[PDB]
DNA sequence: GTCCCTGTTCGGGCGCCG
DNA sequence: GGACGGCGCCCGAACAGGGACTG
């Protein structure tokens, strides 16, 4: 027996276009339908239906089975409406359980909404549509109406470990202990047997606000130093400009080598201290939006900011593979954006937001061969001032 | 006959009723083809006649088909249309003959009378209420209602498109591997099978078809190559896009350049070098379709190489998987490209033609990264996956951008090819400042009330000058302020600027603009050979941007 | 807030197909 | 002539941001 839904008030359902799939995608999305039909678990539906939602599959690293991912983002925009101690165990792996999900049935009254179309290779046929009978991965009101049966098939385990720490969103289990790996394996595969019925997040670092190092100073230094003093003291009040400043009065040529006077060398030193200490009177509020901005900063280097009102930040961070050869711009930011998403889930158990520094176009091309995760983050993308990208550089 | 197939429920959207509207004289000739139209389906009950019980009505007309010979019954449902609920469209997109692969046996078919076939739902049924004008003094107007689908409502083409996909639906799971290209009543279909074999499993479809209520006249039952095939020539080994006629005309209003930029496009996936830049740039800001506008030279040109490249022969393949898809693209001028996709060397599969503007300013690199982009989901649209390209740019030059570009930009495999005009970089930007170059402090005003303003600089040297403007803009004195410190500086400057705006323009690397003031300035820029350009926060008080904030405010602030 | 400048979306022509 | 849906192209209108102003 079903559990009613609704929607907002005064929202219609999604009315996504579904986007062109490769052959491979296609292939494995049209036998994963064929069998979640043979089964009951969805219908095939027609265009009296105008909702819809796209959908695509991630074959998962030298796995030989592939995944079918729906993008339900706008649907949980619209469907009507966290363990502190998860951030700090030694150990945190992620099951996958969306499977539980396909044992509930779903509020017909709802159906509708979960309409989604397999496309075709060059358009040899119409789009094929279908809608679901069962809780659909990746819809926000999945984990919400399972919770109760989670609870219920959770609770023994929890009681044999209570020193083990297990968090649910959407799709996933994060399970955390504080385990030699070997034994908490073991304990992962005691859960996954139970459940027949590698992330460190205490190694997650900050990236500060680092100012250079010179024995000798010119005009054009100087000047950059001012330039990201004056930004970061809208975030840190401490940082001031004065003397520094003071240097530069006059016309001087950009090369033109000048030497610190004591004031400015403390000042100096001072700020560096500043920038030390973290960001003052910063509170999480959960009604609010994580917005995530990240900037290329060149060589595989990264920065990111996880924040909610301008300039103050809840996090700050790198993510750097190794210098490329063969690196891939869009395959990294990729790695980037579910890493960061990850670092969210697990400390506020909510996804950001994000910028990207990145074309719609491109970004739209080519993703999706990239992901590797159940959920999707919304996103909007911007074109950055270079200026951002200097002050968060390392 | 009507096919058994279940209906497809629809409704009207909340709070509608159904159309009142009056039958408008048609002529006697269309008068006598609804007629006889009308009598031969209301024998089949595909019509209805109906009384006064029903309040409805809405126009009737008729059109000669593509078979000249015979007529196609329409009707104007536009308010209906309006009042009926939305539907989802099935129809993603149009087949293209790029994709076919080689195949032993062909057939074409088309479906008689499609829609007159397919039931519409009973409930509906009364808004469909259309009525047939007297065709005498002594003979009065039949009214009738649809039992099928009518031609003219916003719900029959994706009804029809899905209720034959379900009817296909069985045909192909027993028949796997014959191919069954569906384009709404269109029927390509191919196998490997020799050619008697083939016969008699098109046999196979026909008698499926017909058990599903739909009948394939002979008329329409291709058996031989040349196949006529959705605006397309299909021989055995190549494909031909059936014959482009461009007008002629002397005169050309904004409706005679739509149909031939639109023919133009149409011609560009097969012709190679096709460009319509100028004669789309005609259209700006016209009126409205009656307007005529004269042909520029550059128009003119255009349309006379377009005119020489549709004098000549040329085909398509069709695709062979177990080879690599290749795109090659050639730069033209204005941000205007063409492109190749091929297998083997000088057999094209297809062709066509990058030109958008992206943003108000822009380079090469980034219209090629946007025309591999569009070529790579167009592939990945007709062959399912994304090819590998030739490209007339340097490695070094993409590395180059790469590098000094803050935004994440890709491109997938590729190779370098030496056709001209090779896209490069115009100008590179100094990372450290430059040891014997003057330095400039540049800075502008403008007060926002009167419009006035002014721009200038001073210098390390001891150089100053402020030049006055009007009806002007804060952002355009400070790109007037840049512009200057350009003009006046040796081949070597460094330029300091407040302007975050001016900075993020100017370090993209533009090449072109749709403003004049930065073409001028991209202009000095090729010309110098090192360029510096930092920044300082306004009104801080720093170096010398304090000296020219001063000059420039004078007046205006 | 306002003015500027820039980006995206959508709707309106046309091409082509049925 | 003229009705419908699909995709393509191109242009302009109506938005949505983000940065810099006035006293
Ligand atoms: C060409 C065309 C078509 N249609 C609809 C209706 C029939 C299907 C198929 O078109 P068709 O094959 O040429 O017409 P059809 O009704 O089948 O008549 P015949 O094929 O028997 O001549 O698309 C339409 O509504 N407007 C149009 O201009
Ligand atoms: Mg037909
Ligand atoms: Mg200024």
């Amino acid at each position: 027996e079903t559990v009613p839904v609704k929607l907002k008030p005064g929202m219609d359902g999604p009315k996504v276009k579904q986007w062109p799939l490769t052959e491979e995608k296609i292939k494995a999305l049209v036998e994963i339908c064929t069998e979640m039909e043979k089964e009951g678990k969805i219908s095939k539906i027609g265009p009296e239906n105008p909702y819809n939602t796209p959908v695509f599959a991630i074959k998962k690293k030298d796995s030989t089975k592939w995944r079918k991912l729906v993008d339900f983002r706008e649907l949980n925009k619209r469907t009507q409406d966290h363990p502190a101690g998860l951030k700090k165990k030694k150990s945190v792996t992620v099951l996958d359980v969306g499977d539980a999900y396909f044992s509930v049935p779903l509020d017909e009254d709802f159906r509708k909404y979960t309409a989604f179309t397999i496309p075709s290779i060059n358009n040899e046929t119409p789009g094929i549509r279908y809608q679901y009978n069962v809780l659909p991965q990746g819809w926000k009101g999945s984990p919400a109406i399972f919770q109760s049966s989670m609870t219920k098939i959770l609770e023994p385990f929890r009681k044999q470990n209570p020193d083990i720490v297990i968090y649910q969103y959407m799709d996933d289990l994060y399970v955390g202990s504080d385990l030699e790996i070997g034994q908490h394996r073991t304990k992962i595969e005691e859960l996954r047997q139970h459940l027949l019925r590698e992330l460190h997040p205490d190694k997650w670092t900050v990236q500060p606000i680092v100012l250079p190092e010179k024995d000798s100073w010119t005009v054009n230094d100087i000047q950059k130093l001012v330039g990201k003093l004056n930004w970061a003291s809208q975030i840190y009040p401490g940082i001031k400009v004065r003397q520094l400043s003071k240097l530069l009065r006059g016309t001087k040529a950009l090369t033109e080598v000048i030497p610190l006077t004591e004031e400015a060398e403390l000042e100096l030193a001072e700020n560096r201290e500043i920038l030390k200490e973290p960001v003052h009177g910063v509170y999480y509020d959960p009604s609010k939006d994580l917005i995530a901005e990240i900037q290329k900063q060149g060589q595989g280097q990264w920065t990111y900011q996880i924040y909610q009102e301008p300039f103050k930040n809840l996090k700050t961070g790198k993510y750097a593979r190794m210098r490329g050869a063969h690196t891939n711009d869009v395959k990294q930011l990729t790695e980037a954006v579910q890493k960061i998403t990850t670092e969210s889930i697990v400390i506020w158990g909510k996804t950001p937001k994000f910028k990207l520094p990145i074309q719609k176009e491109t970004w739209e091309t080519w993703w999706t061969e990239y992901w590797q995760a159940t959920w999707i983050p919304e996103w909007e993308f911007v074109n950055t001032p270079p200026l951002v990208k200097l002050w968060y550089q390392l | 006959p009507i096919s058994p197939i279940e209906t497809v429920p629809v409704k009207l959207k909340p709070g509608m009723d159904g159309p009142k509207v009056k039958q408008w004289p048609l002529t006697e000739e269309k008068i006598k083809a609804l007629v006889e139209i009308c009598t031969e389906m209301e024998k089949e009950g595909k019509i209805s006649k109906i009384g006064p019980e029903n309040p409805y009505n809405t126009p009737v007309f008729a059109i000669k088909k593509k078979d000249s010979t015979k007529w196609r019954k329409l009707v104007d449902f536009r308010e209906l249309n309006k009042r009926t609920q939305d539907f989802w469209e099935v129809q993603l997109g149009i087949p293209h003959p790029a994709g076919l692969k080689k195949k032993k046996s062909v057939t074409v078919l088309d479906v008689g009378d499609a829609y007159f076939s397919v039931p519409l739902d009973e409930d509906f049924r009364k808004y469909t209420a259309f009525t047939i004008p007297s065709i005498n003094n002594e003979t009065p107007g039949i009214r009738y209602q649809y039992n099928v689908l009518p031609q003219g409502w916003k719900g029959s083409p994706a009804i029809f498109q899905s209720s034959m996909t379900k009817i296909l639906e069985p045909f192909r799971k027993q028949n796997p591997d014959i191919v069954i290209y569906q384009y709404m009543d269109d029927l390509y279909v191919g196998s490997d099978l020799e050619i008697g074999q083939h016969r008699t499993k098109i046999e196979e479809l026909r008698q499926h078809l017909l058990r599903w209520g739909l009948t394939t006249p002979d008329k329409k039952h291709q058996k031989e190559p040349p196949f006529l095939w959705m605006g397309y020539e299909l021989h055995p080994d190549k494909w031909t896009v059936q014959p482009i006629v461009l007008p002629e005309k002397d005169s050309w209003t904004v409706n005679d350049i739509c149909k031939l930029v639109g023919k133009l496009n149409w011609a560009s996936q097969i012709y190679p070098g096709i460009k319509v830049r100028q004669l789309s740039k005609l259209l700006r800001g016209t009126k409205a379709l009656t307007e005529v506008i004269p042909l520029t030279e550059e128009a003119e040109l255009e349309l006379a190489e377009n005119r020489e490249i549709l004098k000549e022969p040329v085909h398509g393949v069709y695709y062979d998987p177990s080879k690599d898809l290749i795109a090659e693209i050639q730069k033209q001028g204005q941000g205007q490209w063409t492109y190749q996709i091929y297998q083997e060397p000088f057999k094209n599969l297809k062709t066509g033609k990058y030109a958008r503007m992206r943003g108000a300013h822009t380079n090469d690199v980034k219209q090629l990264t946007e025309a591999v982009q569009k070529i790579t989901t167009e592939s990945i649209v007709i062959w399912g996956k994304t090819p590998k390209f030739k490209l007339p740019i340097q490695k070094e030059t993409w590395e180059t951008w790469w590098t000094e570009y803050w935004q994440a930009t890709w491109i997938p495999e590729w190779e370098f090819v030496n056709t001209p005009p090779l896209v490069k970089l115009w100008y590179q930007l100094e990372k450290e400042p430059i040891v014997g170059a003057e330095t400039f402090y540049v800075d502008g005003a403008a007060n926002r009330e009167t419009k006035l303003g002014k721009a200038g600089y001073v210098t390390n040297r001891g150089r100053q000058k402020v030049v006055t403007l009007t009806d002007t803009t804060n952002q355009k004195t400070e790109l007037q302020a840049i512009y200057l410190a350009l003009q006046d500086s040796g081949l070597e400057v460094n330029i300091v600027t407040d302007s975050q705006y001016a900075l993020g323009i100017i370090q993209a690397q533009p090449d072109q603009s749709e403003s004049e003031l930065v073409n001028q300035i991209i202009e000095q820029l090729i010309k110098k050979e090192k360029v510096y350009l930092a920044w300082v926060p306004a009104h801080k008080g720093i170096g010398g941007n304090e000296q020219v904030d001063k000059l420039v405010s004078a007046g205006i602030r």
